[PDB]
């Protein structure tokens, strides 16, 4: 079987957000929904990370290195898929009971977080991104951040890397499009990877402090309290490689 | 440090 075949069939199943729709909405409770949400999803992300071919094979340590930088990016990343696949609009699909509309952005302080998202969604519909390069690019988020003195396998996971890198580059010659429009292709998408360090910068500067400021009462569950009080001390120490494509 | 992580990677699934 074909490597981004794999990819395809270890795909997270739906998962709900358990919206009560017939309660009016406010940021706070959207908010605290998507928190709990996002725990699920992060607790769905190990059991997918596990079947990624190669990744059991690094060390433990690094399995959670992986996970623990990546969390916010395989979100965002997801997030703006299922929006660009559920609606050619400016629309958060999060999950199928709970999609961010036109109304609620103007709810306050909704927005400031939201156009991050947004511009994720707006640029895998700019370039119409397939469900092979997504697949392809989905895995190496994972494998875009390491520790600043690298990982306990780094040999192993460059040749990880390198071969995810080859799957995303056999998945844009199935367009069958010429050796030029194929290397714009590439770049163009490497690209839009690069630009999810940026993305997810913004979206933890916002999420950091949330979580912090303990008089706004946003609950975090578990495994996503975990992960920042965990990510939280490594940038304060500069404890971070973001890999990059292009300078 | 990071039990549920650790439980999540450690555990059969
Ligand atoms: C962790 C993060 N918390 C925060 O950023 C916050 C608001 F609590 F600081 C949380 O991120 C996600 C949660 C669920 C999924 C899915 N599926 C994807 C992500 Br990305 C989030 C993101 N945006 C929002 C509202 C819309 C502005 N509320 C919660």
């Amino acid at each position: 079987p074909t490597l981004v075949s794999l990819l395809e069939v270890i795909e997270p199943e739906v998962l709900y957000a358990g919206y009560d729709s017939s309660v009016p909405d406010s940021t706070w409770r959207i908010m605290t929904t998507l928190n709990m949400l996002g725990g699920r999803q992060m607790i769905a992300a190990v059991k997918w990370a596990k079947a990624i071919p190669g990744f059991r094979n690094l060390h433990l340590d690094d399995q959670m290195t992986l996970l623990q930088y990546s969390w916010m990016s395989l979100m965002a990343f997801a997030l703006g898929w299922r929006s660009y696949r559920q609606s050619s609009a400016n629309l958060l699909c999060f999950a199928p009971d709970l999609i961010i509309n036109e109304q609620r952005m103007t709810l306050p302080d909704m927005y400031d977080q939201c156009k991050h998202m947004l511009y994720v969604s707006s640029e895998l519909h700019r370039l119409q991104v397939s469900y092979e390069e997504y697949l392809c690019m989905k895995t190496l988020l994972l494998l875009s951040s390491v520790p600043k003195d690298g990982l306990k396998s780094q040999a192993l996971f460059d040749e990880i890397r390198m071969t995810y890198i080859k799957e995303l580059g056999k998945a844009i010659v199935k367009r069958e499009g010429n050796s030029s429009q194929n290397s714009q292709r590439f770049y163009q998408l490497t690209k839009l990877l690069d630009s999810m360090h940026e993305v997810v910068e913004n979206l933890l500067n916002y999420c950091f402090q949330t979580f912090l400021d303990k008089t706004m009462s946003i609950e975090f569950p578990e495994m996503l309290a975990e992960i920042i009080t965990n990510q939280i001390p490594k940038y304060s120490n500069g404890n971070i490689k973001k890999l990059l494509f292009h300078q | 440090e990071n039990a549920l992580l650790r439980y999540l990677l450690d555990k059969d699934d």
